[PDB]
């Protein structure tokens, strides 16, 4: 599921800014 | 047409109300950009009690004013690590900005000051957390509540561009929740003062507009490109663009395609695909009826816009709130005593904080 790749992605925490 | 006689009248008195609100505002501002307040506390007046959140330039403390009894927060900056970090500019420039805005979803800076080794910014508390926080935990949020939020940041930006304020920081990480449940915006490192273009590739990954991505001359409508991607991870509970790596994040925002859960309704599809356009000659917030084409939008129809600038909207989330002082939706961080040497260092750059 769409929900199940997000978990895959590794970015569920909190993000960075390019900075 | 749409509106028969009487509601058409009524929205578009209201737009000129907002015109003339914006004017003032403006006038307002320019008064404070130039003549800044500076130096209107000292580090002796706070009890420091506990650490809210860490950057790589210092830190935000929860911080008790000692005469007062109020609780605060404070940004304390180490002056060698944001020159280290290539931050003067950016640093200048937030308190510049928290100093001259006035909105009620912006941060009140309530005192500055510096000494030999940091600098000091004072804001509001504001404990109820990062949305952050409370989406992850309650996985996403309904349309209503989304709407709530996203209206506040529709009536932010439409403050902060009728400035020529460019955000370019927007999401859920950055966004607060007070004690009645309205948003608080706090960054402004980002933030650009800028009529027409400006060039930096600055912000969060999925949030970037492709026009940042792409290296082009940009406007404020990446800010509107970053309320469509957090209206959907507000309402989805993720966020439109995701890949393992930041790179596959840009080719997916620059593809003009996006797909959304079956539970969102036909009205949302429709905002966010003008919102996450592409193309910049069609995104809303970019066309000739500029926030109208947004404020006007079906899924805004049930939201009162005066109601919600007057925060006379009852929140659908009030955070806990266990008193003054309450940390509890913040996370937990190392305590780091903060020192100030016996030297001064690098008292030149920061003369104007
Ligand atoms: C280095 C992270 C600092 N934070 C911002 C997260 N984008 S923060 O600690 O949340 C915070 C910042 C500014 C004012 C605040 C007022 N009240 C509570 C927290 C506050």
């Amino acid at each position: 599921t769409t929900y199940a790749d997000f978990i895959a992605s590794g970015r569920t925490g909190r993000r960075n800014a390019i900075h | 047409g749409h509106m028969g006689n009487a509601a058409a009248a009524k929205k578009g008195s209201e737009q000129e109300s907002v015109k003339e609100f914006l004017a003032k505002a403006k006038e307002e501002f320019l008064k404070k950009w130039e003549s800044p307040s500076q130096n209107t506390a000292q580090l002796d007046h706070f009890d420091r009690i506990k650490t809210l959140g860490t950057g790589s330039f210092g830190r935000v403390m929860l911080v008790k004013h000692k005469e007062t009894g109020n609780h605060y927060a404070m940004k304390i900056l180490d002056k060698q690590k944001v020159v280290k970090l290539k931050q003067i500019e950016h640093t200048l420039n937030e308190k510049r900005i928290l100093q001259a805005v006035n909105f009620p979803f912006l941060v009140k800076l309530e005192f500055s000051f510096k000494d030999n080794s940091n600098l000091y910014m004072v804001m509001e508390y504001v404990p109820g957390g990062e949305m952050f926080s409370h989406l992850r935990r309650i996985g996403r949020f309904s349309e209503p509540h989304a709407r709530f939020y996203a209206a506040q940041i529709v009536l932010t930006f439409e403050y902060l561009h009728s400035l020529d304020l460019i955000y370019r920081d927007l999401k859920p990480e950055n966004l607060l929740i007070d004690q009645q449940g309205y948003i608080q915006v706090t960054d402004f490192g980002f933030a650009k003062r800028v009529k027409g273009r400006t060039w930096t590739l600055c912000g969060t990954p999925e949030y970037l507009a492709p026009e940042i991505i792409l290296s082009k001359g940009y406007n404020k409508a990446v800010d509107w490109w970053a309320l469509g991607v957090l209206i959907y991870e507000m309402a989805a509970g993720y966020p439109p663009f995701f890949a393992d790596q930041p790179i596959q994040i840009y080719e997916k925002i620059v593809s003009g395609k996006v797909r959304f859960p079956s539970h969102f309704s036909s009205d949302l599809k429709d905002l966010l695909r003008n919102l996450l356009q592409v193309d910049l000659t069609k995104r809303f917030g970019n066309l000739k009826n500029g926030v109208n084409d947004i404020k006007n939008h079906k899924w805004f129809a049930t939201t009162d816009w005066i109601a919600i600038y007057q925060r006379k909207v009852e929140a659908p989330f009030i955070p806990k709130f266990k008193g003054p002082g309450d940390t509890s939706n913040f996370d937990d961080y190392e305590e780091e005593e903060i020192r100030v040497s016996i030297n001064e260092k690098c008292g030149k750059e920061f003369t104007e904080f």
